[PDB]
């Protein structure tokens, strides 16, 4: 680590902290993560074993590419590639004039792409937020943190019940199912999308039932027929009001026909029938896609 | 659905490379295939002794045949190894992990926490932290899905099999999960329905029963002398109810 110069503190992750860092013998900018052992007298913990591994089964063009790892007796780094800028800052100095519908559109797709590739090397990411998507100056986005992903299995176990940052949460997540897998991902993505175009988040929930009730007043409170199963899920109760579906043209006022078709799709209430990434992108809203 | 083969597609290009080196053992001056099985039938028991997963044992079971495949070690620090790797692989696929202060526990004090940590980060610098290997298990639950609907029983004894193939390095060591898989499943079936292993699996896989053959055949003669085996934790295990009691079960006496 003698090489490395500290640049600026990027934040703060998963777990430990991200610097912005300069290889001072060959000028390359990288991203430091770092890990204190020594705090925790239990090894190298799982939320890195997971994100390293998994990382090294995942190359492509929008995920984020780990380097190198340098493991001391002291401190463990994983250096990552550099980029310039998250989403959710992007969002913040586009929040006047919009992100413009194609940038929107593209930035979507190839979010899907990165996706798709994850959930065909049986990988969840588990935590898909605007903070974890990064953006160079060339136009592409990548996914990152992968300190809360896993491997999954054909079928799936029961898996950790504390995943996903409240407001991206799907909501078979919420109401405890037993069983989740890919579509928790893309219910993320879809609140990601909605907030690229409106603005703002699309479910802002301060509570479990907060979100629920944001989820139900936008999507309609699901019923045996939309949802098989849903009414005699573990945390839901009888007593949820009964809230109508609203119209796809105030939730997203900006998008076409193909726009509202795909989002509804990737918001649907039964995770069987919510679409795979793989089908997203063969979705007519990407015909024109740049 | 979309991806589910992708999935399989993608594992059979793993275990190709996440496979240890055949002929390991042979290059070890002080440690033995006996003493091999030995450590994986104690594996056997944590697994049972902390309601660890099945996946937890055979992931557990590869990163030791890595390690030892380029790695001498001497025969008293052979656990050691294998306690690392049984933290490691809980580590990856565990929702709760046991406490490392456990695992020095059933070690029985034969090593400290601070042993098992400093191996535990050797292991990690041994594989290069490639920990997301293919298992038998894997391939089983995905070979499951091809029976409809599910019969238990078939499964507990398909994985008890291909659980015992983790004891014995010869001959185990030079087939593929996906392959140990296929012979455990087909066998499992076949003593418990009088099935064999079904035409779309041979689509899914490309593995006919003949090309599984040589692997059944040494599956076939571990299973009809299992209850022999110096090593027993795996057939006390299948005792219980919760497998269905599948190694009480009589082997069949031949395959045709
Ligand atoms: C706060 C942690 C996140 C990681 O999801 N932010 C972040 N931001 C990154 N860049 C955006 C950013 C850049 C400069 C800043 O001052 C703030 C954010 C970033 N660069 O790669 C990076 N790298 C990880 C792969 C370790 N991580
Ligand atoms: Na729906
Ligand atoms: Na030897």
């Amino acid at each position: 680590m003698e090489n490395f110069q500290k640049v600026e503190k990027i934040g703060e992750g998963t777990y430990g902290v991200v610097y912005k860092a300069r290889n001072k013998l060959t000028g390359e900018v990288v991203a430091l993560k770092k890990i204190r052992l020594d705090t925790e007298t239990e090894g190298v913990p799982s939320t890195a074993i997971r994100e390293i591994s998994l990382l090294k089964e995942l190359n492509h063009p929008n995920i984020v590419k780990l380097l190198d790892v340098i493991h001391t007796e002291n401190k463990l780094y994983l250096v990552f590639e550099f980029l310039h800028q998250d989403l959710k800052k992007f969002m913040d100095a586009s929040a006047l004039t919009g992100i413009p519908l194609p940038l929107i559109k593209s930035y979507l797709f190839q979010l899907l792409q990165g996706l798709a590739f994850c959930h065909s090397h049986r990988v969840l990411h588990r935590d898909l937020k605007p903070q974890n998507l990064l953006i160079n100056t060339e136009g592409a986005i990548k996914l990152a943190d992968f300190g809360l992903a896993r491997a999954f299995g054909v079928p799936v176990r029961t898996y950790t019940h504390e995943v996903v940052t409240l407001w991206y949460r799907a909501p078979e997540i919420l109401l405890g199912c037993k069983y989740y897998s890919t579509a928790v991902d893309i219910w993320s993505l879809g609140c990601i999308f909605a907030e690229m175009v409106t603005r703002r988040a699309l479910f802002p929930g301060d509570s479990e039932i907060d979100q629920l009730f944001r989820i139900f007043r936008t999507l309609g409170t699901p019923d045996e027929v939309v949802w098989p199963g849903v009414t005699s899920m573990p945390d839901y109760k009888p007593s949820f009001p009964k809230w109508a579906r609203q119209d796809f043209s105030k939730v997203v006022p900006p998008l076409d026909e193909d726009g509202r078709s795909l989002l509804s799709q990737m918001l649907h209430y039964d995770p069987n029938k919510r679409i795979s990434a793989k089908a997203a992108l063969a979705h007519p809203f990407f015909q024109d896609v740049t | 659905p979309d991806y589910h083969e992708d999935i399989h597609t993608y594992l059979r290009e793993m275990e190709v490379k996440c496979k240890p080196k055949v002929g390991y053992m042979k290059k070890q001056p002080d440690i033995t295939n006996s003493m091999r099985a030995i450590l994986v039938d104690w594996l056997v028991e944590v697994g049972e002794e902390y309601k660890l997963q099945n996946e937890t044992l055979h992931l557990a079971v590869n990163y030791i045949d890595r390690f030892l495949s380029s790695m001498s070690v001497l025969r008293g620090k052979l656990q050691l190894v294998g306690t690392a790797a049984m933290l490691l692989a809980s580590k990856f696929e565990e929702i709760y992990p046991p406490e490392v202060a456990e695992f020095v526990y059933i070690t029985d004090d034969t090593y400290t926490k601070k042993q098992v940590l400093r191996m535990e980060h050797l292991v990690l610098k041994v594989l290069t932290f490639d920990l997301a290997a293919p298992t038998v298990n894997q391939f089983l639950t995905q070979y499951f899905l091809h029976q409809q609907p599910a019969n238990c029983k078939v499964e507990s004894l398909a994985m008890f099999l291909g659980e015992l193939s983790l004891i014995d390095a010869d001959p185990y060591l030079k087939y593929l999960p996906s392959v140990i898989a296929g012979a455990a499943f087909h066998l499992a079936l076949y003593t418990v329905t009088g099935q064999s292993w079904p035409e779309s699996l041979i689509r899914k896989t490309g593995y006919t029963l003949e090309s599984l053959k040589p692997c059944l055949m040494d599956l076939h003669q571990t299973y009809l002398k299992a209850p022999q085996h110096a090593q027993q934790s795996i057939r006390e295990k299948y005792k219980n109810s919760k497998y269905h009691g599948v190694s009480l079960l009589n082997p069949p006496e031949t395959l045709n």
